[PDB]
């Protein structure tokens, strides 16, 4: 067993007895589990395993996300917070001086997002529809990063609408979308952003997620 | 004197077009008040802090962040317009730990965010309860409509049985199930159309079929015209529609009570 | 010994294949008996004169004029077949004043036809009464189904009003008529879809429309999802279907009571 | 005023003061009206006017029916007897030794056919469907003439079915059906009869009846 700093701030790797690598974040709340994930103890510090099969972001890292905009002190707006699997990890990376605002629509799911945010002072949970940023505008703040993961046919403009409210100029957005070319494949969404954004990377999430891809962008 | 209205957790702030504070009224540091004030503001009700601010300022035109507030403030005698994602409101959010301190809502950053965190937990708990209350207000209605439909099925199907019995009285005791009975009237009409082959479409076995065919052959009922059957079929098809409607409501009820 | 069964007003006659009388049993000259005997024979019940004749003759095979009599006589142990418009039955009708005399039903022609005429007046009067009795047995059913539908409309529409009121409670007192109310839910769903232009499709004038639009704007109700509206619309459309069904029954009722 | 014997037995013509001709039958029941028609008194005998606008048969006569099979002593089966307008006239022609069997389906209409038949000993009324000749077979008799006037899409085979039960060989049938050719116009019905019948005349009933035509036939 061993734990190693990656390319990216606050993101680590475990080396295992069996010969496999797993992604890894430093636990902001020692001894306390989040979603069944394993706790690992290396050199006095406790790390939470980051399962790439459950989390799209961990997926992207291993699929070769070049630069990760989520670092220490980062302010993030996370649309589609769900039960808290992946924001819990951004909260680890962000550390205490960063802030994660988590928007979620579904009552059942939100109820579990409360448990996570109660123990994590940098997570601010909101039951709200991401279609109406005017309904949490009175609570949030401008952010460095817009993370967006909804299962909606119109994720992009929704993301764009949110961006013009909340994203700092020269901030970044990660958007979760539904072989020999580069990004002709995704011109529809590629272009629609370009009317005001700047693509840096499109990542296919196979075999971690076999339904979705990720777009990293830059707001001009 | 064109003013931009900013309404935040921290209170009511008046800005000019270049993002300078003209005047402000800070919210009280009370979880309950801010929570309930934010709820009404989703509907477009101005903060009580806004009402006071728009008095001691009283500008030529106010611009607002939420277009449901427009007609509410146009009842107070203000010239009111809507700008969705204005530069000025962005300028407010860019400065947002700091100005909480400047307008004296928070003594420092650590306590601004401690309060912000307490706040978001209350606000979403509130919205949870009320989303749960509405959801199952809708579910009891679905439940009661199913009761209404049950009652109606028994009503119409007892009417059909008496009505259709003028033609084929024997069938009523031969078909217990209201849906099966309605199906026979709807599908075949005349007791003279009933064949072995058609009754299999309802899944009856040999004994049921030969009993029913026997009853139609030896039947005591009256001859009826196509207009007579037709009118009876309006009731029969309504019964079928209601079985259908009942099943769809049960799907709705599960998915939502879930 | 193949026999052809002839059953007439005059009685029961047995014929051979060449149109010769083998044996006969004459009807009594009683209007009531012959009338009611002819009625059951339409259903396929043999004359009581036939039953006696088929005893003292008892042939190898009997052929009959009405195929509903076939299974009835195959319960008495006769070999029975059907010939629709046989030469022998025609031969019987060609000889028909005369044979009424030959088998002693009538003393002469004048009284055969005097009796035939009395008979046809009774027989059709009987069939008139019973056609009138059946017709308006069917009409009371139509009447009672309309009552059932009325009652059901009030039931479902009171359910819709309570259910839909969670979204738009203001509308219930603004629309008295159950059909108009159901139409608004069915047609437009969300109180947010209501426009001037769409409410005109229901024929409301300026005052009604601006009241309803005003209520939707200032509404107190809750936000609802497309699944929620959808379920409510199952009730709304059923109400519309029933208004439709009621009108069609009233057309049926008039044409028939006519 | 004057009354004249036509070509046809028991069918007469009135000459009027105004210069018009009307068809006419000798009244079998003196002084008694049937359907509002006028009673005329010539040389001790009373005649009932025969309105060609109400009666299809009177229509045919004036449209030039060559031979009329309904004469004195005729036995007739009349399908579609209705309220009694036209059988009342056949009952006049038929006289007492002829017999008219009147079949009618409609209760309302039949109720009025009773009034006519009560006063006319040669009219035998029956509530029955003409589709089921087995339901009056126990009452009628073989006939010289099958008159058929129903408003049914399938009048012809119905007529044919009745014929094989009731019509004497070499008897005749009058059937009421829905410019430069002769009877190509009506080949559908013309032919269907020919499979066992023999057309003698097809008569257009305009302007007396502008919806129907009449076929006179012979059963072989
Ligand atoms: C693809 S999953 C997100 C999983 C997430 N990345 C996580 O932390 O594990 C989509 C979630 O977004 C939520 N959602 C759907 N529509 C939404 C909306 N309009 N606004 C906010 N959340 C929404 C759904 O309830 C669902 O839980
Ligand atoms: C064209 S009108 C007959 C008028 C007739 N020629 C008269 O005496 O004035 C048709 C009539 O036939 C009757 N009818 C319809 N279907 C019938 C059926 N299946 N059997 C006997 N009569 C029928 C109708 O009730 C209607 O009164």
């Amino acid at each position: 067993i061993t734990v190693k700093q990656t390319n990216m701030e606050n993101i680590y790797e475990c080396e295992f007895n069996d010969g496999s690598f797993r992604l890894c974040t430093r636990n902001l709340v020692p001894n306390f589990n989040v979603y069944g994930e394993r706790l690992i103890k290396y050199e006095g510090v406790e790390y939470r395993e980051w399962n790439a099969f459950r989390s799209k972001l961990a997926g992207a890292i291993l699929k070769g996300l070049k630069t990760n905009p989520i670092r220490k002190g980062t302010k993030v707006l996370y649309l589609g917070a769900a039960s808290g699997t992946t924001i819990s990890h951004v909260s680890d990376i962000i550390e205490l001086n960063g802030k994660a605002y988590g928007v979620e629509f579904s009552p059942r799911v939100v109820r579990e997002l409360l448990l996570v945010a109660q123990r994590r002072p940098n997570i601010f949970p909101l039951l709200a529809d991401a279609r109406f940023p005017q309904s949490y505008k009175s609570v949030v703040e401008n952010v460095d990063v817009l993370y967006v993961d909804i299962a909606q046919p119109d994720q992009t403009d929704i993301a764009i609408y949110n961006a013009k409210f909340f994203l700092k100029v020269n901030g970044d957005m990660l958007l979760v979308i539904k072989k020999d070319p580069k990004e002709i494949y995704k011109t529809e969404v590629e272009k629609l952003e370009n009317s005001n954004f700047e693509t840096i990377q499109i990542i296919n999430l196979d075999p971690y997620d076999k339904d979705h891809a990720i777009v990293l962008s830059k707001y001009k | 004197v064109k003013i931009y209205l900013i309404e935040h957790v921290i209170g009511a702030v008046a800005y000019d077009e270049n993002g300078n504070i003209v005047d402000y009224i800070t919210n009280p540091r009370d979880l309950g008040k801010i929570t309930e004030e934010l709820l009404n503001n989703e509907k477009g009700i101005p903060f009580s802090a806004t009402v006071e601010l728009l008095k001691k300022v009283n500008p030529q035109e106010v611009v607002v962040e939420n277009e449901a507030e427009v007609p509410k403030l146009q009842a107070l005698g203000y010239r009111v317009s809507y700008e969705p994602y204005s530069k000025v409101s962005r300028i407010f959010r860019e400065s947002l730990p700091k100005v909480a301190i400047d307008i004296k809502f928070a003594s420092n950053e650590e306590d601004y965010y401690n309060f912000l965190h307490e706040l978001s937990l209350e606000y979403t708990r509130r919205k949870l309860r009320s989303a749960a209350q509405k959801r199952d207000l809708l579910a009891i209605q679905a439940v009661r409509a199913m009761d209404d439909i049950d009652k109606t099925i028994n009503l119409f199907s007892e009417r059909l049985r008496e009505w259709y019995s003028i033609h084929f009285p024997e069938l009523d005791k031969l078909i217990e199930d209201h849906e099966e009975y309605a199906t026979i009237v709807s599908r075949f009409g005349d007791r003279g159309f009933l064949t072995i082959d058609s009754l299999k479409e309802l899944g009856f076995n040999e004994q049921r079929i030969n009993r029913i065919l026997d009853a139609a052959k030896k039947s005591i009922g009256a001859d009826i015209s196509e207009d007579d059957l037709s009118a009876m079929r309006m009731i029969a098809n309504t019964i079928l529609d209601l079985y259908n409607i009942r099943r769809n409501l049960n799907n709705y009820l599960e998915g939502v009570m879930k």
